[PDB]
RNA sequence: GGUAAAAUGGCUGAGAAGCAUUGGACUGUAAAUCUAAAGACAGGGGUUAGGCCUCUUUUUACCAGCUCCGAGCUCG
């Protein structure tokens, strides 16, 4: 179970993090938001209760990620699940020759920065303050929950720089999982398809609908919340990335 | 000094083996009275030879020196330099009369120390001749005595001490001091000790051993005046720690000599090797004539004052203590021979299908061994019965009598009278050297029986002559008792050379009652001679020995109803035959089957075979092999090649390990 | 304790004598009879205690003393990797059988060698590309071998990647397959087969007694082999018995398609003059 | 929910499928045990309640699997899961140079027969059952799980067989997938790795305890209840389709 | 270099299987054509040259594929190079719920007869002939490649019996090649996309799908594939989609 | 064929980019070779002839590589084959317990700047260069070839930085050939395993015997003259695009 | 069946010592290390101050003994 278990959710305040604390927190346990302070936070985390504590940092930087850690380990004590939902995307063709324009490298190393540079930034770091737990009777000291897009597999036009950012991150996850093996650490990664984020969210949004198979919709961030917690829950999985896409595959 | 010395008794004294003794020591190896049948009896019972320095031998007689001539050859073939003798000063001339029949002997060296030298002394014993002629160049009064004297060993240093002296323990300071220990001293200044009581082992005084033979009562008084004896019997100079008599036990009952023995103190022992020993000497042919007598009784018959009485491989020791040893006595159990017998894989079967199957002359071989005497063959000698008053030797290899003592028992008296001739058929050693035995124990059967003395009559080559000349009138009188026929006048185309000589061979055939005897010139070596014999009856038995396929053989033997054939060697080495002037299997076989023999038969065969010889499809009904004390009767000739199976399963793990060293060989020379 | 005396004035004199002594081998050396068995037995004590003061010195002397691709993790790696071709063999590789039925044969000097060259046979096996399915035919629970085995082994003797048991080749084989390795067999191995069964008696036997392995292979009816020794080098001096990890290299390197002019080289130098 | 769903599970008389049967009859569902007769799968029926019925029939013949398929829909009205969970292992190198053996072709094709011809005669066959369900308000019909092992992606020495048979369940996924999306049919697939089945567990010790630690984390064999889990994880998730799922612990396999 | 080199392609009688044979033959190696008789494969036999014989033989069969084995090995002595490009292919939906039509189990049980389980018994039979082969320089006996089209990965809609099997080839291409290993045999699988092959307005639409080049597939590349990996001895246990960049769609 | 074709290689002074010149230049086409002033590549560019041009620059710096590409335009007029076979590699745990070390946050960013972060901004360059190329009669207009090793699938212990750079590489390869694929650029990748390239045979001897006996076939590492055939073939090819080809050996990376 | 020489049970020696072997270590690139285990010169005996004396086994070499003197194929 889930109960009593202390998270840790990158970009909590909106999108897939926030939907994942909405139901860790229901389900009894405790979540701390670490978004930058210009999300609004804390709104959320007065709103979810006091169960929930907003911490201002930002993934790109160490010292704000260690800062909310120390933040999280005072008001709590421990940390049990680390949840990567924060990341930015970008679409620029890699080079348009009618219109002579070339991808700006700026462009590309900003969406490097967030989405893997700041991912790996987190896990390296929370990991620390994973590894002071006691093994748990199964052996366990903690799960890391990774996401990156279906892009790392099938990228569309103009999202090159998107598809090497999550692509490092599926690639990676297997060295890390063999890297914290040994202390008892699952890391896992989830590939969501079209979810009805922000970031995503009027005739795209339904035409990208309804070429989904199955079921034809765009995602919901609820169901995301639940295959968390099923991760969680799991012993077994480990290593491997997960498509919660509906079978959708992406044409250019 | 050595650390340990202990005497063994190789012969009990017994009338088919004589008495020898070996002392035993790390540094040296003696041996005492060298008889007939001691050559066989150490290498069976693995006593080495390999440093036998000195052989002393205690009376210049036949029963002590029988068997010198076979030491003498194998001492050279085991490679020592130079062997020493001790004895009577008759031996410079005897070792002058081997050499008429043997070589030179050029490999090893001989010397003689006769009573009249001077002491001889070793790193281990000191050695003493005593010369006693008994009351009233050959010499046939002297016998001589021997007390031998070991060398006072030192104490060992009590390793203990380092407790309390203030020597530096382990390092080189303890050389002087084993110095002076050692030797009764010490060095006070490394303490308080002033001599080697306080800290050293007392040292061992030599304990001194004599062995005394008095072969009669005439040599009693003597042995009782004589003053070196007296000197150390009257006495406490060191007590002879043990006197080994040989002395027949007539002599051991007179009260002169039991005051004698008893004067030596209480102290001393007393070991006896007077011919009323109970033991058996050859073991190994006691199993054998066992286990074959289980398959055909006829065919192999069966075999037959405190003092303390000899008994094979004896012990005493004399260095490390004093006891009476006692652990190798050998043990003849029947009942454990023939469980091994029963128990063999194919054995029990072929003797039970062989069973269920179902006169003079008669034929004995007594040995068929060509070069050496081994664990179950002796030399070659083979006896005919012709009548149940006459018999006739075929051949009297080296310690042919003790084989026929063995076979015979208590019968041999009997027997011996029953001898008729001699043959002797070629002059190599171990062909004739058994003769003189057999014609001083033919003497006493005579006397015993209560019967004239008269001479045997010998055939041989004239050269054997010299040879027995030389003996008798240098050493002992033996002449006096053969009347020898040389082999060529018994030829086909022989002349009488002497009235004398026609004389001896018609008494032959008389007393033989043989209606012709003839001999011919074999190819083996030079003045080699078979011989046949034809009796009234009708049956001829042709004799080969030592030779190689031949024409004259064939052509004298025609129709024999028994032939005797050398079967040296087998098809393999047919060269070495050649080379060495031997008869293969094959060829043996082949001249029978031409001369049309009704049946043939094989002896002489190589040290390299062990057990039986091989078994070649040739071999047909007519074709037997012989071994060791088997009785061969005419009415016996359908029966020998029944017996093939039972000696095939009695000697399969032999014949199996002769067959692979064999291929082993071939794939040797193959691969070469 | 009268040993006490005994020995300390023997190591007064010098005399190759242990410089120490534990109580449960001072009880071992009252239960030698002969006093060359109690002096070849404080030899090989005092022996021990020399290499054991020797080698310690030479820790003393080693005393005196960017871009990577990878890490150097590389003990494990190979051990992981040489689990995972054992694992492999013991599903598809050829059975090789130690037949440990010579446990009555052998004293403790000898039972304890015949374990050293287990360990080493073992060894050799696993580092090879292509090792056998090796088996411990008649290893009796609880006996002297297997007590000695868990003892060297301690942890790993339930791990390595052989098969155990108490039963016999015969009944974990057809007979028709099973071909008894000995030094007297009278036929000679001509080329290695592999579709056989190879048994090689785990025996030291110093104390000569051949036909042990022979008469034990002739009991049970098996096929029996000698390497052709002699038909490849020329022998001088030496018994034509080899030792166990001698014997398991030979094969390995016929298994691996070598020649016999190949596989002959682990016979020891003291033995062959040379090739034919 | 899972709360009076109605599922069959093939061959859950044993192994994984009974693991799954126990989870969803606990949790208030309904299951059905498609395995052969020889199984004894009525002692387990018997066992899980009056939920659980079993059902004899073979997976590689249609003529059963329609028999057995009209009794779950007499007994309980409908079908909602489809898990298949039956499979055989063959263990055959494709050639031995050394033992001069090939692979005999009996044992490919009875390793393809039942592995993947026996999963796509249940999947046509439900799915006819299962099409005629009301559509749930999510527009759903109902769910459909298969297993193919970890050896689609890394097999070994001598599971060619084996590879080829899970290999095809990896492939077809997706086509089945787009094939029932219109009706309303969600497709997955899960890859067990080491789990503690009788298939498994027919392996000498040592092999169990060396396998078991070359797993990364947990270090030892899976456990069947853990995959029953992942089974009704996926059931809840209306949004997983089309996906193979690892259930092995990071374990990549060796040669 | 190929030159020398004896190849079996099965079916090569059409399709890409005569492509791989016109250029292996043209470049100076000897091909064996291994295809079903009624597809007149002697008439292409004869067209090659001498260096071409065309063996009737039937891939699903264990006897007709022995058969043509050994007649390659009477022809030309020894066996290096295997392709399989034999196989068939079928479209059918799984359930159709409008029309109330389920898919037949003979139609799925033939076309995996055809393209796995055929070719896994062609494997299994050459590598036996490939195995006596002695030992090249570099340690190699031979080359076995196979080929399964991209539904393996991307299927579509009624092609759940073609991807089945072209699926179990690419999870079986590990296997087998970590089973050959040890005596020198590297086995590679190709994954065309469309393809211009007698099995291929849906055409115009279908070559203006792929990105680049935005054109059916020509079989002589497709051939030139091979001959690569024949040449290169490293490339072992590998998928390769020659397809285009293309990802298809339900 | 590749006669009269104009390459330009990153890296190539040392390692695979060399191989690939050396073969490229021999077959009769003209490559300029890109790496670090420091790597002595003007000796490299001497030895091969008049057809190769050594243009120092760094793949990180966007200046460095605009300056190059024009001395490319200078020196042959166009440009058709990018390859992409720069990078460098560390080797340092995420997390060590027992030391108590963690992964610092400059090696894994310095190995991201170069490896991918490097190979996108050549590419990004030269197709700018390679898209003013008269279009081929088969509609071609040039190749580029990435490289990004096999820790991209299967990450070593101490590989995490690594594996994320190559993994990221892979990743883009398909969006980047949708990106070009109108004007006419094929965008492939090719995934070495274990090549004898100079790093890896610096190793102690034990090592180069080790990794080497894991490759199943040829239990050897790997020949960079074999990695330059691979890249001819592919430039020859014109079906080839938007695909990552394992150059390994069927070699499975352990922990 | 005999004669002589030799015998290193992981390998070479020396007559001490190297190359090796087994269990453990998550090694920062000398782990080229640390630590634990096993070190019996064919096997028995004796003695012994070493070192020698002996028994057995194995391996490799090796295994008949016509003497005289003059006639000079026979004579003593
Ligand atoms: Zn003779
Ligand atoms: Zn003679």
């Amino acid at each position: 179970s889930v109960k009593g278990l202390v998270a840790v959710i990158t970009g909590g305040a909106s999108g897939l993090g926030l939907a994942t604390a909405e139901r860790l927190v229901g389900q009894g346990a405790s979540a701390v938001l670490l978004d930058l302070p210009n999300s609004g936070g804390e709104a959320q985390a007065k709103k979810l209760g006091n169960n929930c504590v907003f911490a201002p940092a930002d993934v790109t930087s160490e010292k704000d990620v260690q800062t909310a850690l120390a933040l999280a380990k005072g008001k709590f004590g421990r940390v049990d699940v680390a949840v990567n939902c924060a990341g930015i995307a970008v679409a620029s063709k890699t080079y348009n020759l009618k219109k002579g324009q070339t991808h700006t490298l700026e462009d590309f190393q900003r969406v490097l920065d967030v989405n893997l540079m700041g991912t790996f930034n987190v896990i390296r770091l929370v990991a620390g303050e994973m590894g002071q737990n006691e093994p748990d009777q199964g052996g366990q000291r903690g799960v890391i929950i990774n996401t990156a897009s279906v892009a790392a597999f099938e990228g569309q036009v103009g999202q090159a720089a998107y598809s090497a950012s999550k692509g490092g991150i599926v690639g990676m996850t297997l060295p890390i999982a063999r890297d914290l093996a040994p202390i008892g650490i699952r890391v896992m990664t989830i590939a969501p398809g079209l979810f009805g984020t922000p970031l995503l969210t009027e005739k795209v949004c339904n035409f990208l609908a309804s070429q989904v198979p199955f079921p034809s919709r765009l995602g919901d961030p609820a169901e995301y919340a639940h295959l968390v917690q099923a991760i969680i829950e799991n012993p077994f999985l480990n290593g491997e990335v997960i498509r919660l896409d509906g079978a959708i595959r992406m044409q250019p | 000094g050595p650390n340990t010395v202990y005497l063994q008794v190789v012969a009990a004294g017994s009338r088919d083996s004589g008495a020898a003794l070996y002392v035993f020591s790390e540094f040296n190896r003696y041996l005492f009275n060298c008889g007939e049948g001691v050559q066989r009896l150490m290498q069976e019972h693995k006593l080495k030879v390999a440093r036998l320095d000195n052989i002393f031998l205690t009376r210049m007689h036949w029963s002590n020196v029988g068997g010198l001539s076979g030491m003498i050859l194998t001492l050279k073939e085991t490679g020592l330099p130079k062997c020493v003798l001790s004895g009577p000063p008759q031996l410079e001339k005897y070792l002058e009369a081997i050499k008429i029949f043997s070589g030179p002997l050029k490999g090893i060296e001989l010397a003689v120390r006769p009573h009249s030298a001077p002491e001889y002394e070793d790193e281990t014993m000191t050695v003493y001749q005593i010369p006693i002629h008994s009351e009233q160049v050959r010499d046939s009064s002297l016998v001589v005595a021997f007390i031998c004297k070991l060398h006072l060993k030192r104490g060992n240093f009590l390793v203990l001490k380092a407790k309390e002296m203030g020597l530096p323990v382990g390092t080189a300071a303890i050389a002087p001091i084993i110095a002076a220990v050692k030797d009764g001293k010490s060095i006070t200044h490394e303490g308080r000790e002033i001599l080697a009581e306080e800290l050293c082992t007392p040292p061992d005084p030599g304990a001194a051993f004599v062995v005394v033979e008095c072969p009669d009562e005439s040599f009693i008084q003597p042995i009782c005046e004589n003053a070196t004896f007296q000197r150390y019997q009257g006495k406490a100079d060191a007590p002879v720690a043990l006197v080994v008599h040989m002395a027949p036990a007539s002599v051991l009952v007179d009260s002169r000599y039991q005051q004698w023995m008893e004067r030596f103190g209480p102290d001393t022992q007393h070991l006896v090797l007077n011919e009323n020993c109970a033991s058996v000497h050859n073991l190994r042919s006691h199993k054998i004539q066992t286990q074959l007598n289980l398959i055909h009784p006829d065919i192999f018959p069966l075999l037959t004052v405190p003092m303390v009485q000899g008994e094979c491989l004896l012990k005493y020791q004399l260095r490390p203590r004093r006891e009476w040893q006692r652990d190798a006595i050998i043990t003849c159990n029947p009942e454990e021979f023939i469980v091994e017998a029963l128990q063999l894989p194919n054995f029990q079967q072929s003797v039970q299908e062989y069973r269920r199957s179902a006169q003079y002359p008669e034929i004995i071989f007594l040995g068929t061994g060509s070069a050496i005497p081994m664990k179950i063959r002796n030399v070659s000698a083979t006896l005919v019965n012709i009548s149940p008053d006459t018999s006739l030797l075929l051949d009297c290899g080296e310690g042919t009598f003790g084989q026929l003592c063995r076979h015979y028992g208590d019968q041999v008296d009997r027997v011996l009278g029953t001898l008729a001739a001699v043959f002797v058929s070629h002059l190599h050693a171990n062909h004739h050297t058994g003769l003189p035995s057999i014609l001083l124990q033919r003497e006493r059967a005579l006397a015993s029986l209560g019967k004239p003395l008269h001479p045997l009559l010998v055939v041989a080559p004239n050269q054997l002559k010299a040879w027995l000349q030389q003996y008798h009138n240098q050493c002992q009188e033996v002449l006096h008792h053969i009347s020898m026929i040389p082999a060529k006048c018994l030829q086909e185309g022989a002349e009488i050379s002497s009235p004398a000589v026609e004389r001896l061979i018609s008494s032959l055939l008389r007393t033989c009652d043989l209606e012709e005897f003839q001999t011919c010139l074999v190819r083996h070596c030079k003045h080699a001679f078979g011989c046949a014999l034809v009796h009234t009856s009708g049956w001829k038995v042709v004799y080969s020995g030592d030779t190689m396929p031949c024409e004259a053989l064939v052509r004298m033997g025609k129709d024999a109803t028994l032939l005797i054939h050398e079967a040296t060697l087998e098809d393999g080495l047919e060269e070495e035959a050649v080379e060495k002037t031997h008869s293969t299997t094959s060829q043996a076989i082949s001249v029978g089957m031409r001369m049309n023999a009704e049946f043939i038969m094989l002896n002489h065969f190589s040290q390299r075979y062990a057990k039986v010889p091989l078994f070649s499809p040739n071999f047909s009904e007519k074709v037997g092999v012989a071994f060791d004390h088997m009785k061969v009767c005419f009415g016996d000739f359908p029966t020998m090649p029944k017996l093939i199976p039972p000696l095939k399963a009695l000697f399969a793990g032999d014949i199996e390990e002769m067959e692979e060293r064999r291929e082993k060989r071939e794939l040797r020379q193959v691969r070469a | 304790a009268a040993t006490r005396e005994f020995i300390e004035m023997w190591r007064l004199l010098g005399r190759e004598v242990p410089e120490h002594i534990t109580e449960e081998e001072l009880k071992t050396l009252m239960e030698c009879v002969s006093n060359t068995a109690k002096k070849k037995y404080l030899k090989y004590l005092y022996t021990k205690e020399k290499v054991k003061k020797a080698r310690q010195i030479k820790k003393e002397m080693k005393a005196a003393a960017k871009n990577f691709l990878f890490l150097r993790l590389w003990d494990r790696n190979m051990d992981i990797a040489m689990g995972w071709k054992g694992a492999q063999a013991m599903q598809f590789g050829q059975p090789l059988v130690f037949d440990m039925a010579y446990e009555n044969y052998m004293k403790r000097k000898e039972l304890q060698n015949t374990v050293s060259q287990l360990l080493e046979s073992e060894g050799w096996n696993r580092r090879n590309v292509d090792p056998f399915h090796i088996y411990f035919c008649n290893l009796k629970i609880d006996g002297a071998l297997h007590r000695e085995l868990v003892k060297r082994y301690q942890e790993k003797w339930d791990k390595l990647l052989l098969t155990s048991t108490e039963k016999s080749h015969v009944d974990l084989f057809p007979k028709d397959s099973i071909i008894y390795l000995t030094a007297d067999s009278p036929n000679v191995m001509t080329t290695f087969r592999h579709d056989k069964v190879y048994v090689i008696g785990s025996f030291v036997d110093k104390s000569m007694q051949p036909g042990t392995s022979l008469a034990k292979a002739k009991r049970l009816n098996l096929a029996t082999e000698c390497l052709p020794l002699d038909k490849y080098l020329q022998w001088e001096i030496g018994n034509k018995n080899l030792t166990l990890d001698q014997m398991i290299r030979i094969l390995l390197c016929l298994k691996n398609n070598g020649n016999w002019q190949e596989a002959l080289q682990f016979v020891p130098k003291r033995k062959h003059t040379g090739f034919l």
